[PDB]
C-alpha cells in the first residue's frame, strides 16, 4: 500500500544477490554464507554452524536465545552473541535472510538452457 | 537459497520427523559443491574433479528436477517438487495461494430444500 | 542421457595396465613423497613456503628437470588412478547408492583410490586389490552415512539403530524370534530409555509433500502450522499485558509510575533494585515498602477489582 | 529379423515360404547375419559405444 508502486524485474547477479545474504556484523566481521550441509543435531534440536536451519547466522529459535546460549528475556534489539552469531529479535527476521551454495564452478541456470526458447 | 524456517523441517513425534524436498536438493547441491573443492586443492585427476564439475552443473536438478536429466527420484520416485515447482500448477502455491486462498470466517453446511424462508433473505 | 554410462563410456575401456608398473610408479610414489615432503619440511623449517620451485626438493634439481620428476611422477599416481577406476563398480553395486546415488556412493569412493595410491604399499606382495579395497570401502561408508538422512548421524547411534536389533535378531537364539525384550538393552548393556531413544531415532522424515493419500487436493503438508498466536490469546495477552499496567489505578503514582513492572515487565523484564534505589527516590528502602504497599494496593480484592475473572 | 537368431540359410523361406518381403526381401534389407546374429541392432545402433 503506498510504500510499494510497481515492479521492474531483470536478470539477477552474483555479485549483486553479494549485495544481500551476507550480514556483516559488529564483530565487525561478515557472515553470510553456508557451507556444509545440515539441519540440526539429531541429540539437540537444533541447527548447528553452517547449518541449513542455522540458529545464528539465520537466527533464534526459541525466540531472542543466543547459540552461544547465556541469552534470554528479549528487550536487547542488537544483540549479537557476544560470543555468538545471534542477534536475535523476535523470531521472525529469521524468515527474511538468505545465503548461497557458492559455485565453486561457474555453473549456468536450467532456465536458460534447455529453456524451451533457449535464450543462452 | 531460500531462508530456512519456510522450507521448514516438520515435526511429528515419533521419529517420522518430515523436513522437507528442497534441503535435501540443497543436501545435494552443497555436498557436490564442497567435496568438490576438496578435491581441487589435492588437484588429483580430473576424473574426480572435471567429472563432478558436471555433478556439480547437476544442481539444475535442484533448479528443476525435471527439465533436463531424468529427475531424481523422491520417496516415491516422484519429481521432488522441485523449489521451480511450489508456484508453478495450478495446484502449485501461485494463483491456488493468493488469487485462490481458502480463507476463514465462513460455513459449509449442506444446503436441504427449506422455502419456508423468504429470498431476499438466507436461514442460518 | 546419461553420465552413469559416461562412466562407462569412456572409462570402461580403461584397464589396469597390470601390476608391473606398480615399482616404475613406485619409484614416483615415492620421488613425490619426496619432492613435496621436503617441500613442506621446508615450509616448516621457516618462509611457511617460499613459494619457491628449488625448495619442491631438498637435494638441488634444475628447475625444468625436477618440473619432469613432478607431473611424470603425477601421472603416475593419476593413469594407475585412472586405471584403478573399474572394480570400484563392485562398492558402489554392495553399496547400491546408500540412501544417496549409485555416482555419489562411486565418487566417495573415488575419495579412496586416491586415498589408496598414497598410502597403498609398494613392494607389498599383492595389489591394493586387498588394500585399494580397503580404503574404498572404509571411505564410502564412512561417507555413505555420514551422508545421508537429512540428519546426521552420530555413528555410534546410526550403528546401534542396524545392531541393537541385528545382533536380537540372531541373539533371538535361546529366546523367541524378537530376544526377551529389554535384556536386549542388558545384552548390550543399555538403558531401555536410551533404547527407544535409539529406536526413535531411526528409519526417515516423511515426505511432508506427499499425496495426502488415494486422491488429490493432497501434498502432505499442505498440513500443519505450529504457532502464530492463536487470535484469541493475541487479542488476550495485549489485554492482559497492556491491563496489567492499565488497570494500574488503584494507587497514588510514587509507586504506580515506577514499581508498576516489578523490576522489568513489558521490559527485557529488568532494571532493578538498586536501581530504582536511586532511578526513582534516592531509596533504597523505599523501594520495598512503597512497592508491598502498592503490592497490597492491588490484592485485598477490592483494590483494582475489575480483573479478578483473571485467576492467572 | 532372422538376422539376430536361427540365422539358418534362408530359414525364412522354410518358415515364411509366402510373399516373406514380396517373397524375396527388398532393396534396403540385405539381412547379413554372419556379425548381426548376436551383434547388430544390438551395438551397431543399439547401446552403443563399446
Amino acid at each position: 500500500t503506498n510504500q510499494f508502486d510497481y515492479v521492474k524485474i531483470g536478470l539477477a547477479s552474483p555479485e549483486r544477490i553479494r549485495q544481500w545474504g551476507e550480514r556483516t556484523l559488529p564483530n565487525g566481521q561478515v557472515v553470510g554464507e553456508v557451507t556444509k550441509p545440515e539441519t540440526i543435531n539429531y541429540r539437540t534440536l537444533k541447527p548447528e554452524m553452517d547449518g541449513l536451519f542455522c540458529e545464528r547466522i539465520f537466527g533464534p529459535a526459541k525466540d531472542w536465545e543466543c547459540h552461544c546460549g547465556k541469552y534470554k528475556r528479549v528487550r536487547h534489539r542488537g544483540i549479537v552473541c557476544e560470543r555468538c552469531g545471534v542477534e536475535v529479535t523476535e523470531s521472525r527476521v529469521r524468515r527474511h535472510r538468505m545465503g548461497y551454495i557458492k559455485l565453486a564452478a561457474p555453473v549456468a541456470h536450467v532456465w536458460y538452457l534447455k529453456g524451451i526458447p533457449s535464450y543462452i | 537459497v531460500i531462508p530456512p524456517d519456510l522450507r521448514p523441517m516438520v515435526q511429528l513425534d515419533g521419529g517420522r520427523f518430515a523436513t522437507s524436498d528442497l534441503n535435501d536438493l540443497y543436501r545435494r547441491v552443497i555436498n557436490r559443491n564442497n567435496r568438490l573443492a576438496r578435491l581441487q586443492e589435492i588437484l588429483a585427476p580430473e576424473i574426480i574433479v572435471r567429472n563432478e564439475k558436471r555433478m556439480l552443473q547437476e544442481v539444475d536438478a535442484l533448479i528443476d528436477n525435471g527439465r533436463r536429466g531424468r529427475t531424481v527420484v523422491g520417496a516415491n520416485n516422484r519429481p521432488l517438487k522441485s523449489l521451480s515447482d511450489i508456484i508453478e500448477g495450478k495446484q502449485g502455491r501461485f494463483r491456488q495461494n493468493l488469487l485462490g486462498k481458502r480463507v476463514d470466517y465462513s460455513g459449509r453446511s449442506v444446503i436441504v430444500v427449506g422455502p419456508k424462508l423468504k429470498i431476499h433473505q438466507c436461514g442460518l | 542421457e546419461d553420465s552413469i554410462r559416461l562412466y562407462l563410456q569412456e572409462i570402461g575401456r580403461i584397464r589396469l595396465l597390470r601390476a608391473d608398473e606398480e615399482i616404475e610408479l613406485a619409484r614416483k610414489i615415492a620421488d613425490l613423497l619426496e619432492l613435496e615432503r621436503v617441500r613442506e619440511r621446508l615450509s616448516e623449517k621457516l618462509e611457511r613456503d617460499p613459494r619457491d620451485s628449488e625448495w619442491a626438493e631438498a637435494v638441488q634439481l634444475p628447475l625444468p628437470a625436477f618440473r619432469y620428476r613432478l607431473h611424470i611422477g603425477r601421472r603416475a599416481k593419476d593413469k594407475m588412478v585412472q586405471s584403478n577406476l573399474r572394480l570400484v563398480v563392485s562398492i558402489a553395486k554392495k553399496y547400491m547408492n546408500r540412501g544417496l546415488s549409485f555416482q555419489d556412493l562411486i565418487q566417495e569412493g573415488s575419495l579412496g583410490l586416491i586415498r589408496a595410491a598414497e598410502k597403498f604399499d609398494h613392494e607389498k606382495g599383492y595389489k591394493f586389490s586387498t588394500y585399494a579395497t580397503w580404503w574404498i570401502r572404509q571411505a564410502i561408508t564412512r561417507a555413505i552415512a555420514d551422508q545421508s538422512r537429512t540428519i546426521r548421524l552420530p555413528v555410534h547411534l546410526y550403528e546401534t539403530i542396524s545392531r541393537i536389533k541385528k545382533t536380537t535378531k540372531l541373539l533371538s537364539q535361546e529366546m523367541g524370534r524378537k530376544p526377551t525384550e529389554e535384556e536386549i538393552a542388558t545384552r548390550m548393556e543399555m538403558t531401555i530409555e536410551k533404547l527407544r531413544f535409539i529406536a526413535k531415532s531411526a528409519q526417515l522424515p516423511i515426505s511432508l509433500e506427499t499425496p495426502i493419500g488415494k486422491e488429490e487436493d493432497s501434498r502432505l503438508g499442505d498440513f500443519i502450522e505450529s504457532d502464530g498466536e492463536t487470535p484469541e490469546d493475541q487479542v488476550s495477552k495485549n489485554l492482559l499485558r497492556e491491563d496489567l499496567e492499565k488497570v494500574l489505578d488503584s494507587l497514588s503514582p510514587r509507586e504506580r509510575d515506577v514499581l508498576r513492572l516489578r523490576y522489568g515487565l513489558d521490559d527485557g523484564r529488568m532494571k532493578t533494585l538498586e536501581e530504582i534505589g536511586q532511578i526513582f527516590n534516592v531509596t533504597r528502602e523505599r523501594i520495598r515498602q512503597i512497592e508491598a504497599k502498592a503490592l497490597r494496593k492491588l490484592r485485598h480484592p477490592n483494590r483494582n477489582s475489575v480483573l479478578k475473572e483473571y485467576i492467572r | 529379423v532372422l538376422l539376430k537368431a536361427l540365422g539358418l540359410s534362408d530359414n525364412e523361406i522354410f518358415d515364411a515360404l509366402r510373399h516373406p518381403e514380396y517373397f524375396q526381401k527388398t532393396i534396403e534389407k540385405e539381412g547379413q547375419f554372419s556379425e548381426e546374429e548376436a551383434l547388430m541392432e544390438l551395438y551397431r545402433k543399439l547401446r552403443p559405444g563399446e
